[PDB]
Order: C-alpha cells, then structure tokens, then sequence
C-alpha cells in the first residue's frame, strides 16, 4: 500500500528560525512517515552536508528524523534543509540557524574621541563620542563636575554621540568627559577644550 | 550598534517581541513583521525603555503583570536589562521588581506575575536591524 | 504484572564524568522502565534540584528520562543524580559534571613585572615574569642590545640577545625568573619577557641600572 | 596554571589521554588513573611536546599514524596545540601535518591517518591537576 512521505508532527516544525548563542547544542527535526519508509538527508545552504564539514561534526538520528549540532559556532549560521523521500514522493522543510556572540563587557569608546580642540573665543565646537556595548549603554557628557547631557527618553542615543558647545567663552575652556556605562562597568574618555 | 534598532527574539518558541501600533504586545516568528523593530534606550546604567519604532509606543508592564505599550513614557516603561550568564537577555520590570517581560510558546505574552528566573519565556536574544 | 524500575539502556550511562567548556549544553539521561511506570526526579549534589535553581533553569524530558542544561557554567559543577522509582523498587545513577572556562587570548603578563632594578656593580639580580594563558604559552627572555648608539637594526627591529627559551631543555618551572649573576656595566640595559601562544604575543620590559 | 600538569579529556567518550610507563598510549575514563597527568610544554608559539609525568615519556606520532611515547624527545613529539572555535583543543602532529592525536570511543587511540577536522576523536579538553 504505497504512500508518499509525509510530516507526522507538522507542529514541531513551526519554528523555522533558530537563534542561539554560541556553543549551544542545536537539533533540527523533520518527523515524517510513509511507505515504503522514506530516507532522510540534510543540506546546509542547499549544498550536501557531511560530518567532517564542522568540528565535532553532525549526528543524524533517523530514529527521530533529526540532525544534531553540538557546540554551534558562527560558521554554522545558515539554512538547513531536510529531505524525506521514498519512491512515491518527497517533502522537505528548511530551518534557519543564527548564532549570536555576546560581548559581556563594559562599554568601549572609540580611541581618540572625544578630541582635544583649540578654538577662538566665541566659536562653536562639537565633541564626539563613539560607544560600543552589547547591553544598552548609558552615555553621559561631563564638564570638569557639571552634567551636560544624559541619555534617556528626553535625550535619545541619537544625539548623545555629539556634544555641542555654542559660542564658547574662556569659561567653557576646560576638560570634557564622555562617560558611558552599562551594568558590567564604566568607561570614559576625556578631552581638553582650549579657548583663545 | 547600540544606536540602531533591534529585534528581540524570545528563546521560548522563537517569537520576536512585537509592539502593535494600537498598544497590543505579543510575539511573531516572522522576521519581516513591520512591528518588531524596537529602539532600546538606556535611562541609566542597566535600565532601559523599550520603544516599538513603528507603533511609536513604549513597552510597559502594569501592576497585574500584563504588557502593553503606552504612547508616552511612564515609570512602568523601565526595565533592568541583564545579559544573563547563558547569553540571553532578561527584561525585569524595575517597578514590579520580581517580574520579567516574556512570551508564551504560543506567541502571546506571559503575565509578569507568572514570570520566573528558571523560565524560558523570559530569555531574549537581541538582534540587529 | 509488577516490575521494579530498571535500566533499559545501561550502556549509555557508562560515561559518569562529563567535562565540558562553559556554555556547552549538557544532557544527562537515565533510560529506564518498569511497571507500574516509574517516576523520574533529579538531584544536584544530593539536594533537591529545581528549575529556578539556575539561569534558564533545566528541562526534564521524561519521554527519554533525561535532564537538560543549556549554557552550563562553573556554578553547575557538581553531582547530578537521577532517581527512577515505582512501588516495587528504586534505582539511581549519578553523573559528575565539570565545567572548564576557556581563555582564548594572547598571554597576559602580571603588570609590574619584570621590575626595573638598580644595583651595584658585581651584584646578583633576578627578574621575574608571571604569565597567564589558557593555551600553552611559550616564554622567552631577551636583552636589548645597541650595536652603536643604535638600538634599532636596519630592518627597524631591535637588536636583541636571546637569554632563555621555554622548552624541553628549559621547562616552564624556571622560565618565570631570569638570573643575572655578578653583573657588570655591560649587563646594564633593558630586558624583556616575551610570551606568546597561537593567538598573539605579549611582552613586558624592564631596565637594569648598574652603578 | 600553565606550569602545573594537566589531564586531557577527549570529547569522544570522556577518555583521558593516558601514557603508560612502557610507552603504550590509550585512554582511561578513570580520573584517578596514575598515568593521565601530562606536562604540556611549549617548544615555541603554538607548538607543544606532551609528556606523561609518571611514564616519563613523550607522546609521539609515527609515520603510519600510530601513537606511542618515547623516552627521549624526537621531532615526532611536537604538535600544534590549537584552541578550536568550539572550545576544545586539537593536537595536530607538526611532522605529519594532517593528522591529529585522538582516541576512539573504545579507549584506544586512532591512527592519525584516520583522523580528520570534523571528528570528535580529535577534540580534547585540558583540565587542571
Ligand atoms: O539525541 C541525543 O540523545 C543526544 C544528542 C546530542 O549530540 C548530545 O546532547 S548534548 O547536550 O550533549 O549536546 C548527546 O550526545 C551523546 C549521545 O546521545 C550518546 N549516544 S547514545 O546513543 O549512546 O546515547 C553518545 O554518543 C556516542 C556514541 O558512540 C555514538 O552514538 S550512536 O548511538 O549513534 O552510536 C556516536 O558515535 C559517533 C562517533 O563518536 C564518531 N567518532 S569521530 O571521531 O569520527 O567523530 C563517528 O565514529 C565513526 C568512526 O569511524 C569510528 O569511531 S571512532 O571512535 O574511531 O571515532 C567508528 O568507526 C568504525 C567503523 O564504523 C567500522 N566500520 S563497519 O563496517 O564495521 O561498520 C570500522 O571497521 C572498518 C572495517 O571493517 C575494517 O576492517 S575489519 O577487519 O575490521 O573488518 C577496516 O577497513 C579497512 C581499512 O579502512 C583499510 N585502510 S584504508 O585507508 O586503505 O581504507 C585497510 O587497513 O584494510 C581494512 C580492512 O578492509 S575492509 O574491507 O574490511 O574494510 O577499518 C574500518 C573502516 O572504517 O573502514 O571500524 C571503525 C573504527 O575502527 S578504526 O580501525 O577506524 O580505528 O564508528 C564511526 C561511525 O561512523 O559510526 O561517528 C559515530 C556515529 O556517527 S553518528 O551518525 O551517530 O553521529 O557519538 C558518540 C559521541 O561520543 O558523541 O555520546 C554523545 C555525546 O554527548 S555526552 O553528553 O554524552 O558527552 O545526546
Ligand atoms: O527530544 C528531546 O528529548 C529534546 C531534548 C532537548 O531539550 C532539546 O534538544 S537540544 O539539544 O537541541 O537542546 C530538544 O528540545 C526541544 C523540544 O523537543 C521541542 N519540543 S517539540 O514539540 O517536540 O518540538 C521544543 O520544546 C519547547 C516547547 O515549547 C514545548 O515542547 S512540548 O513538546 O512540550 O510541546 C515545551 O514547553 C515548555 C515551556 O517552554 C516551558 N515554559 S517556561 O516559561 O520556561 O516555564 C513550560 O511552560 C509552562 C509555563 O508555566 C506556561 O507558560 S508558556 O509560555 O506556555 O511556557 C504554560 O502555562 C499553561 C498553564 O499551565 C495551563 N494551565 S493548566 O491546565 O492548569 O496546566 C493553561 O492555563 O495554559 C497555559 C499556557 O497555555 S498556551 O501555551 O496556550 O499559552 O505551560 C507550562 C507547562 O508546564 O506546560 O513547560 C513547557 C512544557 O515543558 S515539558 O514538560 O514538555 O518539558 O518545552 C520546550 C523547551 O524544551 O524549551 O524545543 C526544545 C528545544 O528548542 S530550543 O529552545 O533549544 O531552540 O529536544
């Protein structure tokens, strides 16, 4: 009694995108059936996959129509397609794997910024601060202290990377600091404003 | 980039946190959804507001522990963003300090009152956009 | 027809010690059977385990008599015991989990070492270098020379003299300390402790002043 | 610490690399084995000799790809120690540059001539001692 391969557990195939942090073990399954019993094969980005194609390789448990990847890494990012097929038909599902590396550290400020600037009395000057940080960082501008700018709903990160000092005076002369910190630590870069 | 929007992929079922323009909050697996682009802003070290870019609303958790997005900010739109040791993020309400933002394996949120440290619904993975 | 719980797949329980690097997903299983169907519970170091006991918690698949821990960390190091039991008996196996944190970086030298030292002519002096490195590091001691008032060679590299090199003939035991016996105005100068692994190179210098 | 001995736990079955005093090389899961304490020494950046402390011999891979431990060092006792992207280590023979030190899931080594990048046999986890 011929029957083309078919998904036996279609619901456990709903999650097409698997985003995980590195090293996490990932397993994709294609529970299917059909007589005569269908064969199961996998494809990484359309091409033919093979155990030696990744460290530790892959493990295929036909018993559960699944493929397993131990300690996944950026190199594994891609599309994986399972192909269940017998003599009377074929079916296939495709999962998307995305591996995320997290940078759990205090914010990092672009070296060199802000930059010392010497300007004419009354001029206009703008200081810059390029911040990097996985967790949402909180930037704040200081004058040596006097808080001059602080990230938040009132002052979004859009405008926090640049401090504008309009029509300066001998008073505005001094050291400014860009302080940015997240829940892991604090980082800051200073800079000197020289007014003539 | 801290300034670019992000999508919040919840470990529990792969649902992206989504903010509807009407204020409803739930999840969608579709990466192309027009309401999953969120602008996370820090209000201070370890504390963020989560703003749905398209809905132009803020994710806020009410006292009963239900989610929704306000048009204007309130003390309920602030959460402790924490990069857990497993590399997933958790958004714990700074107001109702024992509850997290979470999604059920069905694409609907989970009452903060029902959220907990050992749960998969609370884990989120920030993704560029 | 009563039957006490029993191991159905004893062979896949052979590996009692699971050593892995952090974050790796760990899964312990205790394939067993018995009628009436036995219950499955787990124990971390004898005590009762609970999902909120670890971030991300754990997941138990009775379907396969397994417990799963995603992204494991040092805090998870310990003994895990599964207890399968019904009304006519109980069985239990215990696995050992050990997590190793890896540091994939060029070696790191203790700040401050080696240390500048000013000494009397003819004295004895020893420089020190404390190195850290997950991958086996290769330490080497150098002396910077000047072939004239020139401390730099044509290729824009510094004239140096290898003084000590890690290896089978000079094991890491004695590599963290350089002994300069009975110094002379000649020995005066800058010494460098260079250590490097497959990821990068690190070095700390120091000045020897002889009077 | 890089100066203290280490045990090399092979991902393939949890066997610790062991060097017998007579030169035989294989694996043992028993962490208390008297012959699994190895002294890894660097001969230079990324290259190490692996010496069984007890056996007082060096792990060397012969041309046919079989392992054994010499009483004295030879150009065949040097391997490229590499911390792979998945956090395990691989000891590739500097001489027969395409082969690795590995153990079968049965506790015996695996001929270098049969070792390869995608294999679990080559992955090792260094552990303090
Ligand atoms: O699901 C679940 O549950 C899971 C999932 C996941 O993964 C996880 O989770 S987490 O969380 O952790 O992540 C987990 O996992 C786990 C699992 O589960 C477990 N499992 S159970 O089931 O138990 O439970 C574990 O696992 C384990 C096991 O073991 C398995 O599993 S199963 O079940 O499936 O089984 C797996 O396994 C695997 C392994 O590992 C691998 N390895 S590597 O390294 O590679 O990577 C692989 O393997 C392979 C190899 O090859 C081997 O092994 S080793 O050790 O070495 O490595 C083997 O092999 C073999 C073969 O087979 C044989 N063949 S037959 O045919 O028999 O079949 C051989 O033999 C042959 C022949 O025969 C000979 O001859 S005589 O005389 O003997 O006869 C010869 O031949 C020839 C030659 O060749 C020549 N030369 S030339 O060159 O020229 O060519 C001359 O000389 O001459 C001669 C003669 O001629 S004739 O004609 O005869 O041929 O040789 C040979 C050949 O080859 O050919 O033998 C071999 C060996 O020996 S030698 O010699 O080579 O040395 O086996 C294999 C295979 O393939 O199989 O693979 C495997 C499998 O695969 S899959 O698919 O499955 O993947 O896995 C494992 C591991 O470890 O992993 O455990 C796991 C882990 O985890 S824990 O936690 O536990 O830690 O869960
Ligand atoms: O095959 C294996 O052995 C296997 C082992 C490995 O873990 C893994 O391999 S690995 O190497 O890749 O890691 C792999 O695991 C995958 C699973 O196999 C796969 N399952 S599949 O269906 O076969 O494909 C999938 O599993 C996840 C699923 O969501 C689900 O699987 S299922 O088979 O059971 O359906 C399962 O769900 C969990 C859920 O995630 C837990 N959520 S929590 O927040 O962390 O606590 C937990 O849910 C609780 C909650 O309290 C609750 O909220 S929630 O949002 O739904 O989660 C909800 O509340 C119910 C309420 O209790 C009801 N009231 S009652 O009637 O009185 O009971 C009612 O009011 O309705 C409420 C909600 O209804 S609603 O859903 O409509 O909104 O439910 C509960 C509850 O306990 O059920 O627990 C459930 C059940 O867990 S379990 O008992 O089955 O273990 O587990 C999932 C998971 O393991 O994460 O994905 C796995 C790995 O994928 S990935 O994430 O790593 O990428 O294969």
């Amino acid at each position: 009694m011929p029957v083309a391969p078919y998904w036996t557990s279609p619901e456990k195939m709903e999650k097409k995108l698997h985003a995980v942090p590195a090293a996490k073990t990932v397993k994709f399954k294609c529970p299917s059936s059909g007589t005569p019993q269908p064969t199961l094969r996998w494809l990484k980005n359309g091409k033919e996959f093979k155990p030696d194609h990744r460290i530790g390789g892959y493990k295929v448990r036909y018993a559960t129509w699944s493929i397993i990847m131990d300690s996944v890494v950026p190199s594994d990012k891609g599309n994986y397609t399972c192909i269940v097929e017998n003599e009377y038909g074929s079916i296939n599902h495709t999962y998307q794997l995305d591996v995320v590396e997290r940078s759990p550290h205090r914010p990092i400020l672009q070296a060199g910024l802000p930059a010392n600037k010497t300007v004419a009395l009354g001029s206009n000057v703008e200081f810059m601060c390029k911040v990097y940080s996985d967790p949402q960082p909180h930037i704040q501008w200081l004058k040596h202290v006097q808080i001059l700018k602080t990230a938040g709903v009132n002052t979004t990160d859009k405008e926090m990377e640049v401090l504008h000092l309009r029509n300066v005076s001998f008073e505005d002369a001094g050291e400014y600091t860009c302080l940015a910190g997240n829940s892991i630590g604090l980082s800051h870069h200073s800079a000197w404003l020289t007014v003539l | 980039h801290f300034k670019d929007p992000k999508r919040l992929y919840c470990k529990n079922g792969g649902f992206f946190l989504r903010i509807h323009p009407d204020g409803r909050v739930d999840g969608v697996r579709e990466k192309s959804d027009p309401h999953i682009k969120l602008q996370l802003q820090a209000e201070e070290r370890g504390v963020v507001s989560i703003k749905g870019v398209s809905a132009n609303r803020y994710l806020a958790m009410k006292e009963d522990g239900r989610l929704l997005a306000s048009k204007s900010v309130t003390d309920e739109c602030f959460f402790f963003e924490r990069l857990e040791s497993n590399n997933y993020n958790t958004y714990r309400s700074r107001k109702y300090t024992s509850w997290y933002v979470a999604l059920k394996r069905t694409g609907q949120y989970k009452l903060g009152s029902k959220t907990g440290p050992g749960q998969k619904a609370i884990l989120f993975l920030p993704m560029s956009a």
